[PDB]
């Protein structure tokens, strides 16, 4: 008991953050966006497709 | 019990009414003879914000709508006071049934039904006091009383869902389906006899503007019939329907709306959807007296109960009937 | 009502901890996340070196750091409480470190309710999507493509409409979750393209009914473990194991974390402050049987974090965090746990009361914090702040300064376990029965109440008052009531019972500090509790139940009541006037009773405060701040009218007058201590076109707009934020570049660089 594993032995061995303000902009790659159409909506127009 | 409760929020930081709902009313006043005429004045019940208590006359008739102010333990003081239907003569004994917006409080609207084949059915809406006048806020004070009647197969009340969208009501008449939207101030619901009021006076129709979009019900089903039924290549006639709205979503101004239509009529369930935005679009079809209708009205029930979201709390739209 | 908040001591309270590999691969970090406040850890040789603390605009309470396949480093997942995810990715390019938005958006539907428990956001463990429990009855899912310039979110409809908590299985072919609803454990498939609840791995299955944590074990084990009082079982289809060690018994499991990759070791974490090793025998690649170990006990967890050198990260908001390190070997105390590096954390204010113990205006805020074992007194001043800590070892409710005695009257609380032995003894010896003198109430007229009296030099407890059996204090304050000079410890108790919900009985107790002895002078018996308490003109201002009555100071030494008026919970005073928070009739106004003016939109406020005689301020549970003044009209002028609003994020518990070096000081659950402080009309413009043009020249992390971050919001109602100056965001404006200080400043340098200097 208590094999516990270590990623790196030298870590903890030898024994606040500075604020991040942004100035440069990096576009953003994606964007999300929600679905609006409501549930019923979905699954009904859904089982539509199946019959059609 | 309390207490510990009002310590847990102390340390946690997290206090809902939800979790402050398990306690009794603290406040239970009698309202024995503190109401005006205690008869005179009918209470349905507390108001969405809780500062007005609506009472109205028992009483032609009058139905004098009476708005209370509510205090934690004084005498009621009432701050608002309307005729209701007013262009409406009536003879007969309505249950009054009152309800708000979702959302939009500035209005609140109130259906009064009563108990043959034609039932009477009276809407009015009336601006809530804003928190000569020379006051433009009791300006906005307006009525939009309305009346009419339908067929035996009397429509679901359906409230909830009639009102699920704000700044608007959907009335389902016998024959039609009426979408009043009284937006007072670019344009809704594009993309009936409303006879308005206020200060008891009539105006012409800041100012406010009713939007009203309606389907006739035998041409939509004429549609379908025609386009969107495989058995519909084969039919013959039909006779009488009933219009339950199963769902409004007002982010899309989506309505869905069933029909449970009757060599013999046969009994079927077609859906349809509204788009209040613009346009109709059949979503699913069906398949082969008052019996049937009730039979087809517990489907639609089921079919809510099934598909219930809880909307969230203060975004519900309130009943109040005495 | 022009006003300016700013922090002056940013939240320390921990709400989430993730570790994995952000800032590089090689790496290993462990992100901390605080209201509004992402702090980035890299573990090294020395120790946890910080990286950067970056600040988001909203309450962070889903954080997870996940890595797409193709992601060279692992990608940050961020979705506020205000509702907006983000997908942040570290970039130190170079010197420059940047943290690129890779995705942004809201997610708020507006539809379903809140759920009843925490929001919820699990990521499915081969990254194919994320889901997101957002209301009841609804299952938010995000696609992970990367390819689609927009990312389509969608909404499935669970059925269940009371679900405890989530999780994602691991190794399963498809996306499968298994969670329990209000109760029993379900699983049911989820379909991305189909976008349908298709039926799960495994049937559904009984558990306990205080089961309310499943963990997702990985492979090669397999299934999840749902984890309740008595409940530790283990759900796998036809591998169902369970066990109910009576170690569980004595408190709920909060807390747990991954110590083994494969899942073999599991930790545990409770409100106890035990730390349970939750281990998986390997049977072969099967499991045999389930097994629990203490470890010891450590402050209450909120999230724990297993790091590398067998070293845990227990994440605390009720006290203060700690770097427990885990000693295969067992302590002489049978403690496996030894505590290394303890991080300091104001966490609950529960009251705060300013104080110039030294000469030289320089207000010292003595303030009492943290709850149950790790309640305790802290006192912060002006340096940075230097914070020194006085344990009490119990939680403690208030504290109100006598000058005359040179002492500090806590009103502490300790928790105590009945049994048969005698009447019922105490879970830990705290200061309650650590003080120098003991004596009780035992006046005719579990929780044990008790007044510690405490000195302002050294900070001993010089003597407690356990109040009686039940008897719940609620208030207390001290003041020299009528023309009797010597100040009295006038407090509020509660003879709250089980049986009954609402209590009935409470008696106001005027006690005095006699050399070292604290006398009992007066015991009036009220109807009802004691909710509130405060000094009017020499006369006892009492709050039972609904009711606000005065009372004065006989010289019969007794307390006689003046007049009643018709839950007050928040009393504060200025001059004659009297403010009354009620807990659903938001804030109301007095004067000697007549009632003047009442603010009639409903607001569960936490704390009220009086800025200026016409300036009535007050935090609602929302965690939002609003302004309301009184216009001076025969019956509009007893309309309050809400003059500005604000979203501070922050459950403010309390409000107190003065300042460190007008103003308001404010505590925070998280807590925050910031300053509320009047502005000028010219000079509130000026800074609101200051707030505005900056917000166009700094860039928001995750894309957030700060105008939304800090508009009013509540289940109702949102509206923009008026009245009030964001602070924070023009603090950050001297800190930016000169160049930038150009842009800024367009049409209209040193004059804004001296107005944010004294602002400092
Ligand atoms: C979930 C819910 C919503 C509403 S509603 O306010 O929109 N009313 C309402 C809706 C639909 C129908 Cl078909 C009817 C009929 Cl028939 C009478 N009232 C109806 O009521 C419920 C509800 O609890 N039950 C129906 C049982």
């Amino acid at each position: 008991l208590k094999g516990l594993p270590v990623y790196n032995k030298s870590n903890f061995s030898r024994f606040r953050p500075s604020v991040y303000l942004p100035t440069r902009e990096y576009p953003s790659e994606q964007i999300i966006v929600t679905e609006k159409t409501n549930i019923l909506l979905r699954y009904l127009h859904q089982q539509w497709d199946k019959k059609n | 019990h309390v207490l510990k409760q009002l310590e847990r929020v102390k340390i946690s930081g997290q206090l809902s009414p939800r979790l402050f709902r398990k306690l009794p009313p603290r406040v239970c006043v009698s309202l024995k003879n503190i109401v005006d005429e205690d008869a005179g004045h009918i209470f349905l019940g507390f108001s969405k914000c809780g500062r007005y208590v609506l009472s109205y006359t028992s009483s032609f008739y009058i139905y004098h709508l009476y708005w209370w102010e509510f205090n934690v333990h004084s005498k009621l003081k009432l701050v608002r006071q309307v005729r209701l239907f007013q262009d409406e003569e009536i003879y007969s004994d309505l249950y009054l049934t009152v309800c708000e917006w979702p959302s939009d409080a500035s209005k609140v609207i109130v259906f009064g039904f009563n108990t043959e084949n034609h039932r009477d059915i009276y809407v009015s809406t009336v601006a809530v006091p804003p928190p000569d006048p020379n006051a433009q806020c009791l300006r906005h004070g307006f009525m939009l009383h309305t009346k009419y009647q339908v067929v035996y197969p009397f429509p679901t009340f359906q409230p909830a869902f009639q009102l699920k969208k704000d700044q608007v009501v959907l009335l389902n008449t016998s024959y039609s389906l009426v979408a009043c939207a009284v937006s007072v101030h670019s344009f809704c619901q594009i993309l009936v006899v409303t006879d308005l009021r206020g200060r008891n006076l009539r105006p012409m129709r800041q100012y406010l503007t009713v939007e009203q979009l309606t389907l006739d019900f035998e041409y939509v089903i004429n549609e379908v019939i025609r386009h969107d039924a495989t058995w519909g290549h084969q039919f013959c006639s039909f006779s009488d329907y009933d219009i339950v709205i199963l769902e409004v979503c007002p982010e899309t101004n989506q309505v869905l709306i069933n029909i449970g239509l009757l060599p013999k009529t046969y009994h079927t369930s077609l859906k349809v959807a509204w788009d209040l935005n613009t346009f109709e679009t059949v979503s699913v079809g069906d398949l082969t007296s008052g019996s049937v209708w009730s039979s087809y009205r517990k489907s639609c029930v089921d079919m809510v109960m099934k598909w219930l979201v809880p909307e969230s709390s203060g975004r519900y739209v309130n009943r109040m009937t005495n | 009502s022009y006003n300016y908040v700013v922090t002056a001591q940013k939240p320390t309270a921990v709400n989430g901890c993730v570790t994995g590999h952000f800032t590089s691969a090689e790496d290993l970090n462990l992100l901390i996340a605080k209201n509004t406040r992402l702090e980035i850890y890299v573990v090294t040789a020395e120790g946890l070196r910080p990286v950067k603390e970056v600040g988001m605009y909203g309450k962070i309470a889903v954080m997870e750091l996940f890595r797409p396949k193709g992601e060279s480093k692992d990608l940050l997942f961020i979705l506020t409480a205000k509702y907006n995810a983000c997908i942040l990715e570290y970039k130190q390019s170079g010197e420059s470190i940047d943290i690129i938005t890779r995705a942004h958006g809201n997610v708020q539907d507006r539809i379903g309710r809140p759920s009843e428990t925490g929001i919820i956001g699990i990521i499915d463990p081969e990254c194919r999507m994320i889901g997101l429990r957002l209301y009841d009855g609804l299952f938010k899912v995000i696609p992970l493509d990367r390819d689609n310039k927009e990312l389509k979110a969608f909404n499935i409809r669970l059925e269940e409409l009371h679900v405890i908590d989530v999780k994602f299985l691991y190794g399963c072919q498809a996306p499968t979750i298994c969670f329990v609803y209000q109760r029993h454990v379900k699983t049911y498939e989820v379909s991305l393209r189909e976008k349908e609840f298709n039926k799960g791995p495994w049937k559904q299955e009984n558990v306990e009914a205080e089961a309310s944590m499943v963990i997702a074990v990985p492979e090669p084990f397999g299934g999840a473990i749902i984890i309740g009082q008595e409940s530790i079982t283990y759900h796998n289809g036809d591998k169902y194991l369970a066990i109910a060690p009576p170690i569980i018994k004595q408190s709920t499991i909060v807390c747990h974390n991954r110590v083994d990759p494969n899942g073999s070791r599991y930790l545990l974490g409770d409100m106890e402050g035990r730390l349970f090793m939750l281990l998986l025998e390997k049977e072969e690649v099967t499991l045999k049987d389930l097994r629990v170990e203490l470890l010891g006990e450590t402050s209450i967890a909120e999230c724990l974090t297993y790091l590398d050198n067998g070293v845990v990260f227990v994440g605390s908001r009720l006290g203060d965090s700690q770097l427990v390190k885990l000693n295969v070997d067992s302590n002489e105390q049978g403690s496996y746990v030894v505590a290394m590096e303890t991080f300091t954390n104001l966490g609950p204010i529960v009251d705060m009361c300013v104080v110039d113990l030294e000469r030289q205006g320089q207000g010292q805020l003595v303030t009492c914090s943290g709850a149950f074992k790790e309640g305790s007194l802290r006192i912060i001043r002006n340096g940075k702040l230097h914070i020194r800590t006085v344990p009490l070892y119990e939680s403690p409710r208030k504290i109100c300064y006598q000058e005359v005695s040179q002492c500090f009257g806590v009103l502490s609380s300790r928790i105590e376990v009945q049994d048969t032995s005698g009447g019922t003894t105490a879970l830990r010896p705290s200061a309650s029965t650590q003080a120098l003198s003991s004596s009780v109430s035992s006046s005719k007229l579990v929780e044990v109440h008790n007044l510690l009296i405490i000195d302002q030099h050294t900070f001993e407890v010089l003597h407690a008052h356990q109040f009686l059996q039940n008897e719940y204090a609620l208030s207390l304050v001290s003041c020299k009531l009528g023309k009797d000079p010597n100040t009295y410890f006038i407090v509020g108790t509660a003879m709250v019972y089980p049986e009954e919900a609402e209590p009935k009985q409470g008696r106001i107790v005027v006690f005095q500090y006699s050399d070292g002895k604290l006398q009992t002078v007066a015991e009036k018996e009220v109807k009802g509790a004691v909710y509130s308490m405060v000094e009017f003109n020499g006369k006892l201002l009492a709050s039972i139940n609904s009711t606000v009555r005065l009372y004065e100071w006989t010289t019969e030494k007794e307390l006689r009541t003046e007049c009643n008026h018709y839950m007050a919970l928040y009393l504060k005073t200025k001059g004659d006037f009297i403010l009354v928070g009620d807990l659903m009739r938001s804030v109301l106004l007095l004067a000697y009773f007549e009632e003047i003016a009442r603010d009639f939109n409903p607001n569960w406020m936490s704390a009220v405060e009086i800025l200026d005689d016409d300036n009535f301020l007050g935090a609602e549970n929302a965690f939002n701040l609003f302004v309301c003044q009184k216009d001076s009209t025969d019956e509009e002028r007893q309309h309050l009218q809400e003059v500005g609003l604000f979203h501070l994020g922050e459950f403010v518990n309390v409000f107190c007058h003065g300042s460190l070096v007008g103003s308001v000081l404010f505590g925070t659950v998280n807590g925050m201590i910031g300053l509320v402080t009047s502005l000028s009309e010219s000079w509130y413009n000026l800074l609101l076109d200051m707030q505005n043009r900056l917000n166009k020249v700094i860039k928001s992390v995750g894309k957030i707009e700060h105008s939304f971050w800090r508009s009013f919001h509540t289940e109702r109602k949102t509206e923009p934020a008026t009245g009030f100056i964001d602070g924070d965001l023009i603090e950050s404006f001297l800190d930016i570049s000169r160049p930038k200080m150009q842009e800024v400043v367009a049409n209209l340098a040193d004059d804004l660089i001296k107005v944010v200097e004294e602002l400092t």
